[PDB]
């Protein structure tokens, strides 16, 4: 059905569940040669790679956040805070 | 003379209780392990079974002729297998020994020890002779056999050292002790009325003046005196075992000099 | 194992330079942690070794037979007649210094039975190999070279931990795994796929 | 089965001492405990060594090829 | 027995009474009685308690009763747990047992009660009324090797390509 | 091998238990662990 | 004073296994109940004729040790004729931590 | 079941474990046999290419190596035949099956699996011999011993697999088990038995050792602390050092019973800035329990670092307990002449308690108790009084056996055994019991054939009298058998049993988890908690904190939380507050403050309506305590000078909290609603704590630390919060289904056959009582 | 750069509640009668029976590892017999105008009581302690 | 099987000194040798003597893992003096005080009758 990013009403932080699998999923890309977003300060290691492109917020991924009842709201890597 | 002086109490060819005095327990013991361990001696390490029919299976026998002590004076001019240049050794670098037997006696045939020979060139030194201590003159029973049991073996000796093995070690126990009356207090004796009583004394008290209660305690006390006892098993005469030991020892402490050079 | 329940196994060796000796010289051949005792409550074990430490010295064959008029009074007697302390316990100088051990240890000969079942005939290791023949799933036991379990209660836990795609794993491309083909229409398997 | 030939703990060779107290027995009639000390071994390790070993090959001798 | 209370000071304090304690249970008359509190009443037969007292009151017995079993053996459990537990056991409608004969009769898809207890039973009754599976319960995916909405998969990731330009 | 050739078997109120009974007959502490335990004895 | 009869010994009552089980009586119950079965996957001399028989797998402990610690038991068990274990010098300490 | 919802997979290996105090927590020795064997599929990146081709180049035998290239064209070179081993030149994009290597993250497991612990992932350490060697701490949680048992290894395979297992399975996450919101992992055996003796005042190390032990803290500063004592010998206590491994900013305020801020029995315990100040470290300080060490650090530090702390003490405390000996022997289990005799006859004295009441029966002068024959009530009494016996039996060892018993030292450190261990083998081991009724009269009127008929006295009905160390009798003796032989039994039935319930309860609500509006429902979308928990807090982030409010007469309470600006004895001494002297009257003032006290009162009620009993100690997520404990000295809050609050800084903050503390997010009024409520019971604690007097007369805090102390508590709480996303369902069932394996067993169905009785929901209870007030 | 604290004191009891090496004690002021003190102390490098004149002092010098000898020849405020070093962890109020606080030297424990040390007694760490004869 | 050489215990292997020296950044002046294919034996021993070097402010040694011969040892003397210097002394010392028992011992033993 979809949802305005206004009437939004999830929570404005990032689940560990999100975070695990954003890293993994990214790692994965990084590890098939995807474009690094980063500058690796040497880095080689993908899932390590991940790691920082996750602390500069610089990861062009959304988490589409799926409703009981099939609704889902969509928020960016950008926004979602990430205490953890 | 200049400092650690010794005082050899009993001293037989088998023992060598004694005193080493004005020393570092931790000399003390580093000695102690480097007579333990890493005293080079020889011993078979290789046997090529060629016939035996008795009721010790092959690696049986094979696991025993190697604990067979044998003559280790002269070891340090026998290169250790890995450092000569021959493919797989050679009489500068190991002893050869051969071992037959045969049931002839309708009761029991005894292998020991004696039966060892040796075929490879000894080059003339005191080396690769089974050790023997047997009032008899046979030391060492190796394997029994009944009717028509054969054995034909061929061993080869080389050097090595209780840390590739215990059966190339030659000290085989080794006394140790000091402060007979714990006055730095090393230990809290364990007891259910009193310790004095429940607690035996050691011989070794003696040599050493006892307490005097009223007396504080003793604290910048630290540890001279220690009553050491180099046993041995025959590779080596006892004497040997603690002055190889103190060589060794030595030789290693500078190896790390040695080194601190090369780089 | 001993011949209590004491049933354990090596974690470790060790050679006389690093064990802990008594004065005497003597080492041990074996050290059991302190702890397997309290709770396991089998003073017998215990026992054992005063009564060997004993006729290990008299050469008394020692009786442990079950009821009789024996007592660890009536054998700390006997073990003092002998020099030791009567207890079992000894003075130890830790190996790798040569200090002595504050405390002392309950030293002494014990029986020790070597059970079968030994690390490298259990050791067992498998990444793809043989493949059931109805199944197509790894075969079963460590003799076939076949893989390990990964059943209901293991999944559960992976389900527990929200773990997702590793379930999945699991599950798909470390086991089964196979690609068919549909009919929009009729949900079946039926499809003549000459995928050429 | 044959004479453990040195003492496992310890390790004292022993391997000859067999007969050697087997005989203190038969003949010079003595009691264990005594024997052994007359043989040298003084500490339980290397002691235990024999009063315990049982000479199965004897028995496996006794069988025939 | 051991009732603390408000003293008239402020205090808590030990005011003891007496209490009697049943061997059988007829709750609806019991209660009826002239002498008790029929307010603090309690039989630990939460099946009577609840068709008496009703359903809620029966949860809180269920409950009550569950977590005397994990405190006598001087264990605990965060209520939570016991808590969920005793729910699903409940909302529902009365007592829903955790047995082949309820929980595992629930609208819940078939592929999912296939995996306990009746299975072929189950699944042939299924084709029998053309039943529908939703593929949402974590069984039902796991039988298909599908990644299954739990935890790690209770959304979707997706390349915004907007802000897949700002990058670089 | 001795002990395998004194044992007991019993098929399928309280058997499992030890029995006054079952003094002097059958070994108290000698029986297989869980599964079938006190089912299979030894004399 | 009525004794109709007398046990030769009580030790009788016990079988096998726990007869070689030294001071039982001396052992949480069933602390014999487990060495009651583990005797059972020790390791000794089955027999003497092994070196003529031909079963699948079969294991011999190099050097037997008849145990120190013995029960009057055993004389008829036949133990210090084929033992299965040996008698180690324990040590029951903390040591390194393995 | 067999083949769809479990199979047989591969990368997986399974061998011996066993201890080894070397590795840190979250690692795991993989020996170099499987380590080679084991593969993970890594695929060609100019990142690696170069380790990769050597890898490639190593061959398939010498250990980090590989043994597999893959290209595009879906083919595999097998590295250890094709004539081209050797040569090889890689490809961005083909992958190179390599060997497991150290630090590949992996999961392993100990099966039965009944927690979300009882598979973890750890480090992989490559090491030699054949055994798996997993750290001890985290041996509990798998629940394994080294008596020769054996754990199962699987190996990740996607790039975002392992991603799943290192950022939610590996072992330092574990730390904390909701299904108990307590620490999970400790300290035992050696490691803890060794860290008391360590610690004790009488405890002293010199120089030369405490040196090593230094160097053994990895994470040592390089900072040789001074030595408590100078005098003659500069001497260091154990608790001095032990406290090298325990990193700053840690707090920690214990109390036992005879404490006091100087505990002579050196009890209690306080740690500060993370240096022990005083009191014994064992199992209650340094064990997985509640307000434990542990327990915090994780809490407070991180996953992290707590897991760290385990190697840091354990190395320390291993190698001096290594040098320091330790042991046990029968002679631990011998006491004092005299409390033998004195024993034998407490024995004996209890002997003719009975005899008494047996003729006493014997002429029918025994007043019937209600509800019970003259026989049941005959034997209840017999029972408690050989009872009551054989425990104040012991109760006499256990006093005689001397702080050097080492059996009595392990008991304190809490590493192993307890009281009736004790008992039972210096004292008097106990009756035995079958059914509870001692033991029956198998042979007509008489327990043995040794026995004239219709014997009631102890000595027959199953009682053993002598100790583990005299040995039993005969007779004892089979009876203790016969009662033993009880356990062995339903043992092997609480097993089978436990089993299916187990099962059954996760069957029961697998589906079941937390939806993102923070609902709990099913597979349907039926909701079955409208918040998981009645709170939406995540078990794990929650500890026993105390509602100082409820507790305390009417009396305490006001000079506690009561201030009123308008009176010279119940207003705030100026010395606390900086503008105090020009508050007292103010009386728009008096309103606020008069506001906040109406409801701390409000709050008493409400509390008193709902936890009747009184009891105070509850558990709620953010620790409100030490929260404060570090506010305090991270800014090294003087209790003599004064605060700088407004007296609105308070109160007009800590509404402002309360705001901020968001569960549900909703933007209406039946959500927004539902809000307040999952918070209430919080608040009460929170406005208990934030108190305007205590705020300023018990911690004086500045404006500073309280403008902390809340932003703290905000986030600490938005951190305990649910994630949408955890499979609540299975979790709970495990929870209840695991305590309910441990369970090895006031005359009532109680327990395991029980709980099967509840969860049947069965009308035929054994027992059905009912309690009428 | 100074000293703290000066006074002696008489035992009025030792007490080793099974501790070989260590007793705590408690002492009595030769001046003002309020000042009485509670120190655990090492009765093994500095034995002390009932009774007798100890001089206690405090301050703050003679935070960097701490150097072995070598000082054979260098600084030392140790014309005495046992110096301790620990911390001081509460700062309680005894009633009145008494105020009293605790030390901890890493497990040997100090209560001390008066009033003039108001600005004498720091509140850090730092805090040597002395006894003589 | 996975039992490593029993030899490896003595024996440096392919491209490995007995020493490898790094130093400490923890503090200033310091240092960190790892003694390859070697134990307490000889690291206690050189641990104690270099603990009489007054100039020796610091000195501790440990055995990383029992399956490895191998250990570290920590050296810190007073600046201006190179620790490397201070290791070597010690074990030089050691080396003395043993070529003098070597030579005390014998001249005992000659005395002796047995
Ligand atoms: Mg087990
Ligand atoms: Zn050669
Ligand atoms: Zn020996």
């Amino acid at each position: 059905k979809a949802i305005p990013k206004d009437q939004r009403a999830t929570t404005p932080y990032m689940t560990k569940y999100e975070r695990a699998r954003i890293l993994g999923t990214r790692a994965l890309q990084i590890s098939m040669n995807a474009p690094v977003f980063v500058d690796l300060e040497g880095e080689t290691d993908p899932l390590r790679i991940a790691m920082k492109e996750l602390a500069e917020k610089k990861i062009p991924l959304v988490i589409r956040r799926y409703l009981p009842d099939g609704s889902f709201e969509d928020w960016s890597v950008e926004e979602l805070i990430v205490d953890l | 003379e200049e400092g650690p002086q010794v005082k050899i109490r009993e001293a037989s060819k088998d023992n060598v209780d004694f005193i080493l005095s004005n020393v570092d327990l931790a000399m003390a013991n580093s000695l102690r392990r480097v007579m333990i361990a890493e005293i080079p001696t020889l011993a078979i390490d290789s046997v090529e079974v060629e016939t035996n029919t008795t009721v010790l299976a092959d690696e049986f026998i094979a696991h025993r002729l190697g604990l067979i002590p044998l003559q280790s004076m002269d070891i340090e001019q026998l290169e250790y297998s890995r450092d000569c240049f021959c493919e797989d050794h050679c009489d500068k670098c190991s002893v050869v020994l051969t071992l037959q037997a045969f049931g002839e006696s309708e009761s029991t045939t005894n292998v020991y020890s004696k039966d060892l020979v040796i075929v490879s060139n000894l080059m003339g030194r005191n080396i690769g002779h089974p050790i023997i201590q047997d009032k008899e003159g046979n030391g060492v029973l190796i394997c029994k056999l009944r009717k028509g049991q054969e054995l034909k073996l061929t061993c080869v000796a080389k050097k090595g050292i209780a840390k590739e093995h215990a059966k190339w070690g030659p000290a085989a126990a080794i006394e140790f002790e000091y402060d007979p009356w714990n006055k730095l207090k090393h230990t809290d004796y364990w007891y259910e009325q009193d310790s004095a009583k429940e607690w035996p004394q050691s011989k070794n008290c003696e040599y050493e003046d006892p307490p005097n209660e009223g007396d504080p305690f003793d604290y910048k006390a630290q540890a001279d005196t220690f009553y050491m006892n180099v046993e041995s098993v025959g590779s080596i005469p006892v004497d040997q075992v603690v002055v190889r030991g103190i060589d060794t020892l030595q030789k290693k402490v500078a190896s790390i000099l040695l080194a601190l050079t090369q780089m | 194992a001993s011949r209590h329940g004491q049933k354990g196994t090596i974690g470790i060796t060790y050679r006389r330079e690093d064990m802990p000796f008594t004065a005497e010289g003597i080492v041990p051949d074996l050290i059991i942690n302190p702890h397997a005792i309290p709770s396991r409550m089998t003073v017998a074990h215990l026992i054992e070794c005063l009564l060997s430490k004993v006729a290990a010295l008299s050469g008394n064959e020692g009786d442990a037979s079950p009821f009789t008029d024996i007592t660890v009074e009536g054998i700390s007697k006997l073990l003092r007649e002998h020099g030791y302390q009567s207890r079992g316990f000894e003075v130890m100088y830790n190996g790798h210094t040569g200090k002595k051990l504050m405390a002392q240890i309950f030293f002494g000969p014990t029986y020790y039975q070597r059970l079968r079942h030994m690390v490298d005939d259990k050791i067992h290791a498998r990444a793809r190999g043989p493949m059931q023949v109805l199944t197509r799933q790894p075969v079963e036991g460590r003799s076939r070279d076949g893989g390990l379990r990964f059943g209901e209660m293991e999944r559960d836990c992976m389900i527990a931990h929200g773990a997702a795609s590793f379930l999945k794993e699991r599950l798909m491309e470390a086991s089964d795994a196979f690609r068919v083909h549909i009919c929009g229409i009729c949900g079946l398997m039926t499809v003549i796929a000459k995928l050429n | 089965m044959i004479v453990p030939v040195r003492c496992f703990s310890c390790g004292k060779v022993v391997g000859d001492k067999w007969e050697s107290y087997l005989n203190l027995l038969q003949e010079d009639e003595l009691d264990e405990g005594t024997a052994l000390s007359r043989l040298g071994l003084k500490r339980y390790c290397c002691r235990r060594m024999i009063l315990t070993h049982v000479d199965l090959i004897e028995k496996f001798l006794r069988y025939n090829p | 027995y051991d009732r603390k209370v408000p003293s008239p000071t402020g205090e808590y304090v030990k005011e003891p009474e007496w209490v009697l304690e049943t061997d059988g249970v007829n709750l609806s008359e019991v209660m009826t009685v002239p002498g008790i509190d029929p307010t603090r009443i309690y039989t630990n037969s939460f099946i009577d308690i609840m068709e008496v007292l009703g359903i809620e009151a029966g949860r809180a017995a269920l409950y009550k009763e569950v977590y005397n079993v994990i405190a006598s053996d001087g264990s605990y459990v965060n209520y939570r747990h016991m808590a969920l537990l005793v729910d699903v056991m409940t909302t529902q409608g009365g007592l829903t047992s955790v047995t082949r004969h309820g929980f595992n009769r629930s609208n819940t898809g078939a592929l999912m009660r296939c995996s306990f207890e009746e299975t072929v039973e189950i699944l042939f009754e299924a084709g029998a009324s053309a039943e529908l599976d939703d593929c949402r319960g974590v069984s039902e995916n796991v039988i298909l090797g599908q990644m299954a909405p739990i935890g790690t998969g209770a959304f979707d990731v997706m390349i915004d390509e907007e802000s897949l330009v700002k990058y670089m | 091998t001795l002990s395998h050739l004194r044992r007991t078997n019993t098929p399928i109120a309280k058997p499992r238990q030890l029995h006054n009974t079952h003094w002097g007959l059958v070994c108290p502490a000698e029986t297989p662990e869980g599964q079938a335990c006190g089912l299979v004895k030894n004399l | 004073t009525t004794f109709t009869h007398c046990e030769i010994h009580p030790s009788m009552i016990l079988g096998v296994a726990a007869s070689i089980i030294p001071f039982p009586d001396h052992n949480q119950s069933p602390r014999n109940t487990y060495q009651s079965a583990m005797g059972k996957q020790a390791m000794g001399v089955f027999l003497t004729n092994y070196n003529v028989r031909m079963d699948t797998m079969a294991n011999i402990l190099y050097y037997p040790q008849k145990p120190l610690g013995t029960t009057r038991a055993m004389e008829y068990l036949k133990f210090r004729e084929l033992p299965a274990g040996q008698n180690a010098i324990v040590a029951i300490a903390c040591y390194s931590g393995y | 079941r067999g083949n769809l919802m479990g199979k047989r997979v591969d990368f997986s290996a399974r061998t011996v474990i066993s201890g080894d105090p070397n590795l840190e927590l979250d690692q795991v020795g993989v020996p170099k046999s499987i380590a080679k064997t084991l593969t993970y599929p890594e695929v060609v990146t100019p990142y690696n290419i170069d380790r990769l081709t050597q890898l490639v180049r190593n061959g398939p035998n010498e250990h980090p190596g590989a043994k597999y290239v893959i290209r595009d064209s879906g083919d595999r070179i097998d590295l250890r035949y094709s004539k081209r081993a050797g040569d090889i030149q890689l490809q961005y994009g083909w992958k190179v099956e390599r060997h497991i290597m150290d630090n590949d993250p992996v999961l392993f497991n100990r099966q039965p699996s009944l927690h979300k612990m009882s598979m973890m992932a750890h480090r992989v350490k490559v090491i030699p011999y054949s055994t798996f060697r997993l750290n001890l701490s985290v041996t509990s949680p798998y629940n394994a011993d080294f008596d020769g048992d054996e754990m199962n290894l699987h190996v990740p395979q996607s790039e975002e697999t392992r991603a799943e297992l290192s950022q939610l399975c590996a072992v330092p996450l574990q730390i904390v088990s909701p299904q108990s919101n307590k620490p999970c992992m400790g300290i035992v055996q050696d490691t803890l038995c060794g860290i008391r003796k360590l610690t004790l005042r009488d405890t002293f190390i010199e120089l030369d050792q405490v040196l090593n032990m230094l160097y053994w803290v990895p994470d040592w500063d390089g900072v040789i602390p001074t030595p408590a004592i100078i005098k003659p010998k500069p001497l260091w206590s154990g608790k001095q050092i032990l406290s090298v491994a325990i990193p700053n900013g840690i707090h920690l305020q214990r109390f036992d019973e005879g404490t006091t801020l100087l505990s002579p029995k050196d009890n209690g315990m306080l740690i500060i800035d993370g240096q022990i100040i005083f009191g014994v470290v064992e199992k209650k300080t340094v064990g997985s329990s509640n307000g434990g060490l542990i327990h915090v650090v994780t809490r407070e530090k991180g996953p992290q670092v707590c897991a760290k702390l385990f190697g840091n003490i354990q190395k320390v405390v291993n190698f001096w307990l290594l040098h320091n000996g330790f042991s046990t022997g029968i002679g631990d289990t011998i006491a004092d002449g005299p409390t033998m005799r004195e024993i034998t006859e407490t024995i004996a004295e209890a002997k003719k308690k009975v005899l008494d009441v047996t003729k006493e029966a014997q002429a029918n002068l025994l007043t019937a108790k209600h509800g019970m024959t003259l026989r049941e009530s005959f034997e209840d009494n017999v029972v408690r009084f050989l009872n009551e016996a054989r425990d104040k039996a012991g109760r006499l060892a256990e006093v005689n056996l001397k702080d050097l018993n080492n059996v009595k030292q392990m008991v304190m450190a809490g590493s192993k055994g307890s009281f009736i261990n004790i008992a039972q083998m210096s004292a008097c081991v106990g009756q035995q019991s079958v059914e509870g009724k001692r033991i029956a009269f198998g042979f007509v009127d008489r327990t043995l054939p040794h026995f004239s008929k219709d014997d009631y006295s102890p000595e027959s009905k199953g009682f053993v009298e002598n100790s583990y160390l005299r040995g039993l009798t005969p007779q004892e003796f089979f009876f203790h058998a016969m009662g033993g032989r009880e356990g062995l039994i339903d043992t092997a039935v609480k097993t089978a049993e436990t089993g299916y319930i187990q099962r059954r309860l996760v069957k029961a609500l697998e589906d079941i988890m937390v939806h993102y509006d923070n609902t709990t429902r099913n597979s349907l979308g039926n909701v079955i908690q409208f918040i998981y928990g009645e709170d939406g807090m995540d078990a794990a982030h929650i500890e026993k904190q105390s509602l100082d409010t409820i507790g305390g007469s009417d009396a305490a309470f006001e000079k506690r939380y009561r201030v009123d600006l308008l009176n010279t004895d119940h207003t705030l001494d100026p010395s606390l507050l900086e503008s105090g002297s020009e508050i007292l009257g103010d009386l728009k003032l008096q309103v606020l403050l008069d506001e906040e006290y109406k409801q701390l009162v409000k709050d008493r009620k409400f509390l008193r309506e709902v936890f009747v009993d009184g009891e105070a100690n509850w558990p709620l997520p953010v620790n409100i305590r030490r929260i404060i404990q570090n506010a305090q000295q991270t800014f090294h809050i003087d209790h003599t000078k004064p605060s700088d609050l407004t007296i609105k800084d308070i109160v007009l903050g800590v509404k402002d909290l309360q705001e901020n503390l968001l569960v549900l997010r909703g933007k209406n009024e039946i959500i927004q609603n539902a809000q307040r409520d999952a918070v209430t019971l919080f608040c009460c604690l929170l406005r208990s704590r934030l108190a305007t007097r205590r705020v300023l007369q018990e911690y004086r805090l500045t404006k500073q630390a309280f403008d902390w102390v809340l932003s703290n508590i905000e986030a600490q709480f938005l951190r305990s919060v649910v994630h949408p996303g955890e499979m609540v369902g299975v979790l709970a069932a495990q929870s209840i289904g695991e305590p309910a394996t441990q369970m090895t067993l006031k005359k009532v169905t109680s327990g395991v056959p029980r709980l099967k009785e509840i969860l049947n929901v069965a009308k035929n209870m054994k027992t059905p009582s009912l309690t009428v007030y | 750069s100074n000293t703290l604290f000066d006074d002696i004191f008489q035992v009025s009891e030792v007490d080793p509640g099974r501790y070989n090496k260590v007793c705590r004690i408690e002492a009595a002021s030769t001046t003002q009668d309020q000042c009485k003190l509670t120190l655990d102390i090492n009765v093994e490098l500095f034995p002390v029976a009932a009774q007798d004149s100890l001089t206690v002092t405090i301050a703050s010098s003679l935070t960097r590892s701490w150097r072995p000898p070598q000082a054979g020849d260098r600084s030392l405020a140790d014309d005495y017999d046992y110096v301790m070093y620990g911390t001081a962890y509460k700062f309680e109020e005894v009633s009145k105008d008494l105020i009293a606080v605790y030390y901890s030297f890493g497990g040997l424990l100090m209560r001390l009581e008066g009033n003039y040390r108001n600005l004498n007694n720091l509140k850090q760490e730092n805090a040597y302690l002395l006894i003589r004869r | 099987m996975n039992a490593p050489d029993r030899f490896e215990l003595f024996l440096l292997g392919e491209g490995e000194s007995k020493l490898k020296i790094d130093p400490d950044t923890k503090a200033p002046n310091a240092v960190v040798i790892t003694f390859e294919k070697e134990d307490h034996t000889l690291g206690n021993l050189i641990r104690a003597e270099l603990l009489n070097d007054r100039k020796v402010l610091f000195a501790a040694y440990k055995v990383e893992h029992p399956f490895f011969a191998r250990f570290k040892l920590r050296i810190q003397t007073t600046e201006g003096y190179d620790p490397k210097d201070a290791l070597k002394n010690a074990c030089n010392s050691i080396i003395n005080k043993l070529g003098a028992l070597k030579t005390n011992f014998e001249t005992e033993w000659n005395l002796q009758t047995l």
